[PDB]
């Protein structure tokens, strides 16, 4: 008695989903590859301030003569002894590990050190308005030409980034490049969900995190093939070319069009996927007169006393989810091992952490899961960041550890604000925590500026905010008896009891 | 400012030993960073001997460590290095610096070893 029943009628099981779902998935790879570039593409190597070319080489017998060492036995990366004065003849870097990167080519150093993480918070800036904005756009006009849209400019914007004249139009570009990949992130998922039916919904969502996974793989991949940064951001960006010449054979969501207050599209898209499935015979008995007898907020959100404080404190945890995940997960530089070793370890950890997280929140609870994931990253987190520069194995494993424990903690909170909300303003509470988690990843980055008072204090923070967070994350009850509440006064009976 | 008057050379036979002392004013001498330099009669600046604020850690070069050590007064607001099995190519001018950014090279003293 819905458009569900023309579903199963249509199809659920055939050719056209399966394939439709693995075509509009296959972009995700680049897109965590993206999110993640700016370990490979931004990398600092070793620098030192150059000598002028006033003074002879030849005679000096050596490069020490005109460069102080720090405490580690390397020249001192921001200062020039005078026969001290500051780097005004450019800096010196060398091209045993990282040939070019952009703190190579625009010297984002000591002075300009604040520029790279400048840069990235642009591009979370980016993501926050190409999702709060796109959201409404692919509301109002659809959710396949916004995607193609989306293909488009995150295609043109990775390419004009790879080829920036200087670092404003790095970060304009980076800008762009976050709004299309949010608004991508965030309309592929939600068309996947409206076209395939009941059954095989978060399976979908299984299939999401996976394709994630493949993708932090293959960042690792292509990062060991292409080490040069003007390259790697175009090996990364290229196939998202070809996404948005393939994208035109997406078909639009029937739900969208039956939304729309049309239903002669909905009958033509439906018509159309029985066609493509083969089963024609049984959708021929669609018809317009069909269609029409099946298919038949944040003011109250921060009105609410109950909701008001449910809606604080599901803010407060997905701010620390995605602030502690992408701090620790854009930090790996001084790991000791190698950058493409220790992202393929993230990408396996990946995996068996959800596993875990899925068989206890089955077996054990959801809230203790949770509790249990964001209390050990943070712990991990704290004694990583505590831990001596010297320690690399260890200090690794427990990188590894934190990053299964955030990834736990990123499935257990959206398991649980998708049933804790009311179904009357569970997907604007769904949408508002998933903006809370893209500012979250704002502020990261300008957290991490703060490495110039204390080189280990962006540690410090990335873990010390989680333990904050779980520790007020008290009014939230446990979920495990599955009520499903509908209205906001069915929330409060419950709560009581 | 900061004064970094220093006093100690002289003729000293190979071997032989020397405390040579780097006083300072103005300002105390757990705080900076007491570095070293030498420069031997047709070489070039070389790191020798350095210090940091509080004294809990201390780094020597490949020709220092093992064989000459850093001292420091803070109520004499000095420092000292002392200096114990010289070779004939030990012979230069050392040089008393307030900070890794300071433009304070110290005037030097002229340690010879002679025979």
């Amino acid at each position: 008695m819905a458009f569900n029943d023309l579903l199963k009628q249509v199809g659920g099981v055939g050719r056209f989903q399966l394939i439709q779902v693995t075509m509009v998935v296959a972009p995700l790879l680049l897109m965590a590859s993206h999110n993640t570039l700016q370990n490979f593409t931004a990398a600092i190597p070793p620098h030192h301030c150059r000598p002028p070319a006033n003074a002879n080489l030849s005679k000096d017998g050596g490069l020490e003569a005109w460069l102080p060492l720090d405490k580690q036995g390397q020249p001192e990366s921001c200062l020039r002894f005078t026969s001290t004065e500051p780097c005004i003849d450019g800096w010196v870097y060398d091209n045993s590990t990282f040939p070019s990167t952009i703190v190579t080519e625009w010297n984002l150093v000591c002075s300009h050190r604040a520029f790279r993480q400048l840069a990235q918070s642009l591009y979370m800036v980016g993501v926050l308005l190409g999702a709060m904005v796109f959201g409404y756009l692919a509301d109002r006009l659809g959710r396949r030409k916004v995607l193609i849209l989306n293909y488009l400019q995150t295609a043109v914007s990775g390419t004009c980034a790879a080829y920036a004249p200087n670092y404003t139009v790095y970060c304009v570009f980076r800008l762009l490049s976050g709004m299309s990949l949010a608004s991508i992130a965030i309309n592929c998922m939600t068309l996947n969900v409206e076209w395939m039916p009941i059954h095989t919904r978060a399976y979908v969502g299984t299939l999401i995190g996976y394709v994630y996974s493949l993708g932090q793989f293959l960042l690792a991949g292509i990062a060991y093939a292409v080490p040069h940064w003007r390259h790697l951001q175009l090996v990364v960006s290229v196939p998202f070319f070809i996404a948005f010449i393939y994208s035109w054979f997406f078909i639009e969501s029937a739900r969208w069009y039956s939304s729309s207050g049309r239903l002669d599209l909905t009958l033509r898209a439906l018509q159309r996927v029985a066609r493509i499935n083969g089963k024609q015979e049984e959708g021929a008995k669609l018809s317009i007169e069909v269609l029409r007898t099946s298919l038949q907020s944040a003011m109250e959100l921060l009105r609410c006393p109950t909701l008001r404080h449910l809606f604080l404190c599901l803010s407060m945890l997905w701010f620390a989810t995605s602030f502690a995940y992408y701090g620790l997960v854009m930090d790996l530089q001084g790991f000791g091992v190698s950058m493409y070793l220790i992202q393929v370890i993230f990408g396996a950890v990946d995996l068996p952490a959800k596993f875990v997280c899925f068989l206890v929140i089955n077996s054990m609870g959801r809230r203790p899961a949770q509790m249990a994931s964001l209390l050990l990253a943070g712990i991990c987190i704290l004694v990583n960041g505590i831990i001596p520069k010297s320690h690399t194995i260890i200090r690794t494993s427990l990188a590894v550890l934190g990053k299964g424990c955030l990834a736990s903690s990123f499935n257990c909170i959206f398991l649980y604000t998708g049933e804790l909300y009311p179904t009357v303003i569970r997907q604007t509470g769904l949408g508002m925590g998933s903006t809370m988690a893209r500012v979250g990843s704002i502020v990261s980055p300008l957290v991490s500026m703060t490495a110039e008072f204390y080189p280990s204090m962006p540690l410090f923070i990335f873990g010390a905010v989680p333990v904050v967070a779980s520790a007020v994350t008290a009014l939230l009850p446990e979920t495990l008896g599955q009520p499903l509440p509908d209205t906001v006064q069915d929330l409060k009976s419950r709560s009581r009891g | 400012q900061v004064q970094l008057v220093e006093s100690g050379g002289g003729l000293v036979q190979a071997g032989g030993s020397l405390r040579l002392s780097c006083a300072a004013s103005g300002f105390p001498v757990k705080t900076e960073w007491m570095e070293w330099y030498r420069q031997a009669p047709g070489k070039e600046r070389e790191w020798v001997a350095a210090i940091w604020s509080y004294g809990s850690g201390t780094r020597y070069a490949d020709s220092v460590k093992g064989r000459f050590t850093i001292s420091r007064d803070n109520a004499k607001n000095t420092v000292y290095l002392q200096m114990n099995s010289l070779k004939p190519e030990d012979t230069a001018v050392y040089y008393c610096l307030v900070r890794v950014g300071s433009w304070y090279h110290g005037q030097g003293t002229q340690v010879t070893v002679s025979a």
